[PDB]
C-alpha cells in the first residue's frame, strides 16, 4: 500500500535522486515543486507525469552540497501546509468579517 | 586582472535596418578613443537605451579581481568582490569567428571579433594586437555601463 | 428529446428554465431578452435554449392511448 | 518559435522544459549556465535545446560541428531600406545559417531543414557519425520539448 | 419595358 | 509482452524495404485503434483514413 | 424481437463538420486540465489549426463566428450563398457584430493554460461549430 | 529566498459581493501555481453525494 | 586562411579512404530484390501524369 | 424528469452514495471556478481633445469617465476591474500607443458558483483542507518510513 516511494540513482546516492508519488496530478507537482524551488541549496528540481492513463507522478530534486534530498522535500512540504494554514485563518476571518457586517448594514 | 580590453562609447545611429523584433535592438556604435567599430545586440526591453547614451565597456575573461580562472558554473548564492558591482549591464559570451586576416599579412590593420551571447550577435572590429587573447572557443563576459 | 438537466460545456443546472422560458415567450419578449431575465450570462449556457427543439410534444401523438 | 533571437525564459521555467523533454531514465543530469547575468538570471532558448543534446550525446565523445543553410531566407522578415551605409553587409551576421559549434547553438533559427528528413540536416548527420539510437532518442526528446 | 427586382444583399447591422 | 519488446508491420500492396519498420512496445489502455508518427507517412505510403 | 443496444462514442470513433472537414476522437482529457477562457468557461472539443491551409476551408472560419455571433445576440443567422458580394463581404458585416456586442473583432480571445495557469501570449480563436456524428 | 512573515505581510483577501450561491474575492499576493491548485481542488475534490443505482419496477413510458 | 585548424595533409586522407571502406555494402544483402523494389517503386509512382 | 399519458407508470428505488469529483462528472460541488488577473489600464499619455467617443466606445461599458474639469470632456479610468480585454483599441492606427494595456502580475480573482449541495463559503473552507490533509499523509509517510 505504497503512497511514496524513491529509487536511488546509479550515477550518486543522496543528492540527486527522484522520487515516485502515487495516486496524483498537477496540483501537488505543480505546488510542492514550486515550493521546493525557493530553497537555495537546491539544484535541480522538475516533475513529469509518467503516464495519462496511471495517476503517479515523478520528482526529481538534486543539491549542490553532500546532504541528501530528504531534508529539502521535507522543509517544503512544511513550509506548504504552514502557508495554507496562515492562508485558511485569514479566510475564516475575512468570511465573518463580511458576513456580521452585511448583516449591520440592513438592520 | 584580466581585462582583455576596454573602451567608452557614445551611439551614432540605434537601428538603420527599421524595427523587426520585440526584444531587441541590433546597435550601430563607435569609439572615439581607438576608431574601433560596435555592432550589438541590447535587450532594451529591460535595459533601456537611446540614441545620445554615452558608456563605457569592458570585455573581461573572469570578473574576479583577484584574476584566477576558476569558473566551473555560476553558483547563484555566492557574493564577494566582483567587477560587476560597478557597472549595470552583464553578459555572457562566446567568440567563433574572426575574420579580416586571410594570407601571410604584412599589415594586418582591420581585423574583426565576431561574438554571440547565447543568441544576441556582436560585431567589433579594429586593430589586430589590442583584439588579442582572442582565440577560438573563448569564453569572455561582455559588461557595460551608461556613462554621463 | 426532453431537455436535458446539467448544461453541457458548463455544468449549470438548465434542466428547470424550460417552462418558465414559455412562460416569458407569451409575455413577448425578444429572445435575447428572456434568456436575460431567466438569468443565464455566458453563451454556451444560453445555446441550450435559444436552440432546444422538442420531440416528446410531437411524439406522444402516437401513444397507445386508452 | 523557440530559436529565434529572443524567448527569455527565466530560470524556474527552463528547468521545467528540460526536465518535461528528457525522457527519464538518466540518472544525473547535468545543466548550463545563465546567457544573460545582470538583473536576475535569464536564459534564451538556444541554450536551453543545447542542454538536451549535453545530455543526450553520450558522455564518451563530443558534441560537434556545423555550419550549413536553413530554409527561410534572410529576406523573410525585410524592410524597406537601409541608411546607406557600406562595410556591414545583409549576408554576414544573419539568422539565416545554423552554426552549431561545439553543440550549442549561436544563431539563426531551426527551419524546415534540419530537423525535416532532407539532406544535410541535423538528425541526419547525428545518425551518420553516432549510431542509430542517439539520432532516434534526438528525434523524441525534441519533439517532446516542442510540444511541451 | 423591361421589369426590375428589388435587391437584398446589406442586413441588418448590429443591435 | 514488455516494454522491452519489438513489433512488425506491413501494408497491403507491399511496395520496399521500409514497408517493414519495426517500432518498440508500450501499453496504453484506452484505445480502441492504433498510433503511429505522422512524418514517417512515406514509410509506409500511408493513408490513415 | 426487436433488441435495443446502446453506443457512446468510444475512442475511436468519427464526427464531421458541416464541411468535409472528418475528425476524429482522439483522447479523453479531464476538464481540470483543458484551458478556460477569460469568463470561465471551458471548451469541449479541441480542434488542431494545421488543417486550413490546404483545405480551404473557409466555412468553418466564417460559420463559427456566425455561431458565437448568433448565440450571443439571440436570432439565427442566414447562410444562403451568393448573397454577399465582394462588395460587403462576409466577414466585415459579420464581425462588426462581435464588435457592437463586445468581443474582439476577429472573433478570438484570450486563454489562460491549465496546467502551468499562466496566461498564454498569443490569443485564441473560438466559436460554436455544428457537429453531426457519424 | 523563502521567508513566512515577508510574506505574511502582504497576503489579504478582499470580498467583493457574496449572496446565495455566489461568491467573488481577491486573493491579492499569492503565486499562480496555488491559485491554480485552488480551482483545481474545486472542481475536482470537494466530496458530494449522489445517485448511482436505479432499480426499474414496470417502466411503461 | 586564418588556418587554427590542427589537422594534416595525410590524416584528412586517411579518414576518407576510411569512410570509402566503410561506405561498401557488407556481402549478406541480396541486391536482385533491392533492384526489383527500386525499379518497383517508380513502377508504383508512375501514377502523376 | 419525464412526461406521461393515461395508462403509464414507473416505479424506481433508488440508491446513493458518496464520491469525489474526478471520479466522475455527477459531483462538481460549482457550476464554474476560476480567475482572471486584474486588467491595469494606464495611459501612457493623457488623452483629450474628442476622443473621449471612440475611446469610451474602445472599451468595456463604464470604464473611462469622461471628466469635464472645464466642461472638456477629458478620460480617466472609473474602475479599471471592468473589463475583459476587448483589445479595440489597435483597429485604430492612431490610438495604438497613447494607452497601455498589461495585466497586475499577482492580483488574481477568484468566483465560485455552487449548485446548492453547499453554500461557497464551506466550499472554499473545505477545499483548503483537503489541500493540508493531502500534504499532511504524504508528510506522516516519510516520516513513518524512515
Amino acid at each position: 500500500k505504497t503512497a511514496l516511494e524513491m529509487v536511488q540513482a546509479a550515477g550518486t546516492d543522496r543528492h540527486c535522486v527522484t522520487f515516485v508519488l502515487h495516486e496524483e496530478d498537477h496540483t501537488l507537482g505543480n505546488s510542492l515543486r514550486y515550493m521546493i524551488m525557493k530553497n537555495p541549496e537546491v539544484e535541480f528540481c522538475g516533475y513529469t507525469t509518467t503516464h495519462p492513463s496511471e495517476s503517479k507522478i515523478n520528482l526529481r530534486i538534486q543539491t549542490r552540497g553532500t546532504l541528501p534530498a530528504v531534508e529539502p522535500f521535507q522543509r517544503g512540504l512544511n513550509e506548504l501546509m504552514n502557508v495554507c494554514q496562515h492562508v485558511l485563518d485569514k479566510f475564516e476571518a475575512s468570511i465573518k468579517d463580511y458576513k456580521d457586517q452585511k448583516a449591520s448594514r440592513n438592520e | 586582472a584580466g581585462i582583455l580590453f576596454e573602451d567608452i562609447f557614445d551611439v551614432k545611429d540605434i537601428d538603420p535596418e527599421g524595427k523587426k523584433f520585440d526584444r531587441v535592438s541590433r546597435l550601430h556604435c563607435e569609439s572615439e578613443s581607438f576608431k574601433m567599430d560596435l555592432i550589438l545586440d541590447v535587450n532594451i526591453q529591460i535595459y533601456p537605451v537611446d540614441l545620445g547614451d554615452k558608456f563605457r565597456l569592458v570585455i573581461a575573461s573572469t570578473l574576479y579581481e583577484d584574476g584566477t580562472l576558476d569558473d566551473g558554473e555560476y553558483n547563484p548564492t555566492d557574493d564577494r568582490p566582483s567587477r560587476a558591482d560597478q557597472f549595470e549591464y552583464v553578459m555572457y559570451g562566446k567568440v567563433y569567428r574572426i575574420e579580416g586576416d586571410e594570407t601571410s599579412t604584412e599589415a594586418a590593420t582591420r581585423l574583426s571579433a565576431y561574438v554571440s551571447y547565447g543568441g544576441l550577435l556582436m560585431r567589433l572590429q579594429g586593430d589586430a594586437n589590442n583584439l588579442h587573447g582572442f582565440e577560438v572557443d573563448s569564453r569572455v563576459y561582455l559588461l557595460m555601463k551608461k556613462l554621463a | 428529446m426532453i431537455i436535458p438537466v446539467r448544461c453541457f460545456t458548463c455544468g449549470k443546472i438548465v434542466g428547470n428554465k424550460w417552462e418558465a422560458y414559455l412562460g416569458l415567450l407569451q409575455a413577448e419578449y425578444t429572445e435575447g431578452d428572456a434568456l436575460d431575465a431567466l438569468g443565464l450570462k455566458r453563451y454556451c449556457c444560453r445555446r441550450m435554449l435559444l436552440a432546444h427543439v422538442d420531440l416528446i410534444e410531437k411524439l406522444l401523438n402516437y401513444a397507445p392511448l386508452e | 518559435s523557440m530559436t529565434t533571437r529572443g524567448c527569455f525564459f527565466t530560470r524556474e521555467h527552463y528547468m521545467e522544459l528540460v526536465y518535461r523533454g528528457l525522457t527519464d531514465k538518466v540518472g544525473r543530469v547535468k545543466l548550463l549556465s545563465p546567457s544573460i547575468l545582470k538583473p536576475f538570471p535569464l536564459w534564451t532558448g538556444k541554450q536551453v535545446v543545447s542542454t538536451l543534446l549535453i545530455n543526450i550525446i553520450p558522455e564518451d565523445h563530443i558534441p560537434l560541428n556545423l555550419s550549413g543553410k536553413a530554409k527561410i531566407t534572410g529576406k523573410a522578415w525585410v524592410k524597406e531600406t537601409p541608411r546607406s551605409v557600406p562595410g556591414f553587409n545583409p549576408d554576414s551576421m544573419c539568422e539565416s545559417q545554423v552554426i552549431i559549434r561545439e553543440g550549442e547553438l549561436l544563431c539563426g533559427v531551426l527551419d524546415k531543414a534540419h530537423y525535416g528528413s532532407s539532406a544535410y540536416g541535423l538528425v541526419h548527420c547525428c545518425y551518420e557519425i553516432y549510431g542509430g539510437e542517439t539520432s532516434g532518442k534526438v528525434l523524441t526528446c525534441l519533439a517532446r520539448l516542442f510540444t511541451a | 419595358p423591361l421589369q426590375p427586382i428589388p435587391a437584398s444583399p446589406p442586413p441588418q447591422i448590429p443591435p | 509482452v514488455k516494454n522491452g519488446d519489438i513489433l512488425l508491420l506491413n501494408r497491403q500492396p507491399t511496395l520496399h524495404r521500409p514497408s517493414i519498420q519495426a517500432h518498440r512496445a508500450r501499453i496504453l489502455p484506452e484505445e480502441k485503434v492504433l498510433r503511429l508518427h505522422y512524418a514517417n507517412c512515406k514509410a509506409y505510403n500511408a493513408d490513415f483514413d | 424481437i426487436t433488441m435495443r443496444v446502446p453506443r457512446n462514442p468510444t475512442i475511436g470513433d468519427k464526427f464531421a463538420s458541416r464541411h468535409g472537414q472528418k475528425g476524429i476522437l482522439s483522447r479523453l482529457w479531464p476538464a481540470e486540465d483543458m484551458p478556460f477562457t477569460e469568463s470561465g468557461m471551458v471548451p469541449d472539443i479541441l480542434f488542431n489549426p494545421h488543417g486550413f491551409p490546404s483545405r480551404m476551408t473557409i466555412g468553418m472560419l466564417i460559420e463559427s463566428m456566425a455561431g458565437k455571433s448568433a448565440a450571443l445576440h439571440g436570432l439565427c443567422h442566414d447562410a444562403t450563398p451568393f448573397i454577399f458580394s465582394e462588395e460587403n463581404s462576409a466577414l466585415e458585416y459579420f464581425g462588426e457584430m462581435l464588435k457592437a456586442a463586445g468581443y474582439n473583432f476577429y472573433g478570438t480571445e484570450r486563454l489562460y493554460s491549465g496546467i502551468s495557469g499562466l496566461e498564454l501570449e498569443a490569443d485564441i480563436f473560438i466559436g460554436v461549430v455544428y457537429y453531426q456524428r457519424l | 529566498a523563502w521567508d513566512q512573515d515577508r510574506f505574511e505581510k502582504n497576503f489579504r483577501v478582499d470580498v467583493v459581493h457574496m449572496d446565495e450561491n455566489s461568491l467573488e474575492f481577491d486573493m491579492v499576493g499569492i503565486d499562480a501555481a496555488i491559485a491554480n491548485a485552488f480551482r483545481r481542488i474545486l472542481l475536482a475534490e470537494v466530496p458530494t453525494m449522489a445517485v448511482e443505482k436505479v432499480l426499474v419496477y414496470n417502466n411503461t413510458s | 586562411s586564418y588556418e587554427k585548424s590542427e589537422l594534416s595533409l595525410d590524416r584528412l586522407r586517411t579518414l576518407l579512404q576510411l569512410k570509402w571502406q566503410r561506405s561498401l555494402c557488407e556481402p549478406g544483402e541480396a541486391v536482385g530484390l533491392l533492384a526489383a523494389q527500386s525499379i518497383g517503386e517508380p513502377s508504383t509512382q508512375m501514377t502523376l501524369n | 424528469i419525464a412526461q406521461l399519458r393515461p395508462g403509464q407508470e414507473i416505479d424506481l428505488l433508488m440508491h446513493c452514495v458518496k464520491g469525489i469529483g474526478k471520479d466522475h462528472a455527477k459531483f462538481s460541488p460549482v457550476a464554474t471556478a476560476s480567475y482572471r488577473l486584474l486588467p491595469d489600464i494606464t495611459l501612457l499619455e493623457p488623452v483629450e481633445g474628442e476622443a473621449a467617443e471612440e475611446l469610451s466606445r474602445c472599451f468595456s461599458p463604464g470604464v473611462i469617465e469622461v471628466q469635464e474639469v472645464q466642461g472638456k470632456k477629458v478620460a480617466r479610468v472609473a474602475n479599471p476591474r471592468l473589463d475583459t480585454f476587448s483589445r479595440e483599441i489597435f483597429r485604430n492606427e492612431k490610438l495604438k500607443k497613447v494607452v497601455r494595456l498589461a495585466r497586475v502580475r499577482d492580483h488574481y480573482i477568484f468566483s465560485v458558483e455552487s449548485t446548492g449541495v453547499l453554500p461557497p463559503d464551506v466550499l472554499v473552507s473545505e477545499a483548503i483542507k483537503v489541500l493540508m490533509g493531502k500534504c499532511r499523509r504524504f508528510l506522516d509517510e516519510l516520516d513513518a518510513v524512515q
